[PDB]
């Protein structure tokens, strides 16, 4: 099964340094060329760089933009990429992918990571509150009954929100996270039949990398 | 480096009708002795990785429906959708491998439909966040259309700005309806000092606003 993995993003400071990491499996990693694409949020997709595979000496190449400031490099034991980013700013906040590359002289590829966002910033790490959003003890409508996650305060992004694991996918609607002041806040609605909730559990499941943080928030009525 | 420019920079049609986005590299991407241009297509959907659809400028890979065709040679390159679908909504990108690797900066494509009332629900505080001295009040208006929408708040009749927060979702793969959060948020004694708590939506849809409410005393 062809699968790239990144890690190794999350919040780094001004002028630091960050080492992205992308763990590939189903092909052989030795004879393909891999490359480096980043994307800031709501922005174009740029090219980084790539590093070429054995049988072209392991080669590297980079855009004008990460001159003598990025680094790829592929630990070919461990069968693993890397990108040592230095001297990062604000401008570098983006989502960075690894992708299978090689040369159109192939005919093959189209792999890449989901990608791991890196944040430049001072602010601090903090995890989220997640708070449950169950209805008044209104008196709702419809056969249908809408609940919510309410995740607050946390930093940088990104933040994984699921519903029982993600078995409750129909029905889910997640928005993007909002800043105020140096803290996100998110929320998530899913809506299910009024004979399903409250006789089962409904739990909103939140992960949160950048503090190693996991939340399971089970949402109970009145 | 080599320049790809990408046009128009966003597109719209209702479902099954057809569309083109044209991209223009600075040099010619033909490669002489392979005979193949080398220009990509990808599509990148909302919160998804980018995924390629066309190589070689018209080879589509594999499993690519076939309303998805690619054309051109040199320099001048399209990507056809002969019958847009809902699942299409996304940013195509261009990325030529001729010398290294550049993209173009993209074609948005977003799809019209039928106005649609948003579904509309109001929620008060947890228990559990007030014990934090907070109290955010949240309302969600679900699937509606066009995207552009207002929400206004009212505390006791009286409407309320500062302290609110709204985020709207990408245009949905399913029905092409939008969504969007509205939070208001409030210290637990601000919200304890009243009683009546609503949100109203206004969307073309209708002159009357869709208003949900609750008291904080209810039963
Ligand atoms: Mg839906
Ligand atoms: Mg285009
Ligand atoms: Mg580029
Ligand atoms: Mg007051």
């Amino acid at each position: 099964e062809v699968k790239l993995v990144e890690s190794g993003g999350g919040l780094v400071q001004s002028g630091g340094s960050l080492r992205l990491s992308c763990a590939t499996s189903g092909f052989t990693f030795t004879d393909y060329y891999m490359s480096w694409v980043r994307q800031p949020p709501g922005k174009a997709l740029e090219w980084l760089g790539f590093i070429r595979n054995k049988a072209n000496g392991y080669t590297t190449e980079y855009s004008p933009s990460v001159k003598g400031r990025f680094t790829i490099s592929r630990d070919n034991s461990q069968s693993i990429l890397y990108l040592q980013m230095n001297t990062l700013r604000a401008e570098d906040s983006a989502t960075y992918y690894c992708a299978r590359d090689h040369d159109g002289y192939y005919e093959r590829f189209s792999y890449w990571g989901q990608g791991t966002l890196v944040t430049v910033s001072a602010a601090k790490t903090t995890p989220p509150s997640v708070y449950p959003l169950a209805p008044g003890s209104a008196a709702q409508t419809n056969s249908m009954v809408t609940l919510g996650c309410l995740v607050k305060g946390y930093f940088p992004e990104p933040v994984t929100v699921t519903w029982n694991s993600g078995s409750l996918s129909s029905g889910v609607h997640t928005f993007p996270a909002v800043l105020q002041s140096d803290l996100y806040t998110l929320s998530s609605s899913v809506t299910v039949p009024s004979s399903t909730w409250p006789s089962e559990t409904v739990t909103c499941n939140v992960a949160h990398p950048a503090s190693s943080t996991k939340v399971d928030k089970k949402i109970v009525p009145r | 480096d080599i320049v790809m420019s990408q046009s128009p920079s966003s597109l719209a049609v209702s479902a099954g009708e057809k569309v083109t986005m044209s991209c223009k590299s600075s040099q010619s991407l033909l490669n002489s002795r392979t005979r193949k241009n080398y220009l990509a297509w990808y599509q990148q959907k909302p919160g998804q990785s980018p995924k390629l659809l066309i190589y070689w400028a018209s080879t589509r890979e594999s499993g690519v429906p076939d309303r998805f065709t690619g054309s051109g040679s040199g320099t001048d390159f399209t990507l056809t959708i002969t019958s847009v679908q809902a699942e299409d909504l996304a940013v195509y990108y261009c990325k030529q491998s001729y010398n290294l690797r550049t993209f173009g900066g993209g074609t948005k494509l977003e799809i019209k439909r039928a106005d649609a009332a948003p579904t509309v629900s109001i929620f008060p505080p947890s228990s559990e966040q007030l014990t934090s001295g907070g109290a955010s009040v949240v309302c969600f208006l679900n699937n509606f259309y066009p995207k552009d929408i207002n929400v206004k708040w009212k505390i006791d009749g009286s409407e309320r700005q500062n302290g609110v927060l709204n985020s709207w979702t990408d245009q949905d793969s399913k029905d092409s309806t939008y969504s969007m959060s509205s939070t208001l948020t409030l210290t637990k004694d601000e919200y304890e000092r009243h009683n009546s708590y609503t949100c109203e939506a206004t969307h073309k849809t209708s002159t009357s606003p869709i208003v949900k409410s609750f008291n904080r005393n209810e039963c």
